[PDB]
């Protein structure tokens, strides 16, 4: 019943945050650039097919 | 000419509160020896300065 004689503000959050990064050696024939050039294939491809 | 006229007034309070407020942060880093490292998680506000 106190309820009925009371007033109640409530607040509550959080937040998580992590950030990594990943360096490598390469060429232009390693995975990591192929991988990129292989997005940019698809996204051409996608692009053309609308 | 003799007399008086005056009176009183009067408020009544009854107000009563209470608040509690709780916070952790839990920032964390990396850096090498010799080196300097900064983090912010946050914002910015502009203000308006000027020589």
């Amino acid at each position: 019943l106190g309820n009925l004689f009371k007033s109640t503000n409530f607040q509550s959050g959080n937040t998580d945050l992590v950030i990594l990064v990943t360096p490598r050696v390469v060429s232009a024939a390693s995975l990591e650039n192929i991988r990129q050039v292989s997005q940019a294939v698809e996204m051409k491809d996608e692009y053309r097919n609308t | 000419n003799f007399g008086i006229i005056t009176g009183v007034l009067s408020t009544i309070n009854f107000a009563l509160s209470n608040g509690d407020a709780y916070l952790i942060a839990n920032p964390q880093l990396s850096a090498r020896s010799g080196g300097r490292t900064d983090f912010l998680a946050g914002g910015q506000v502009p203000i308006l300065q000027a020589l």
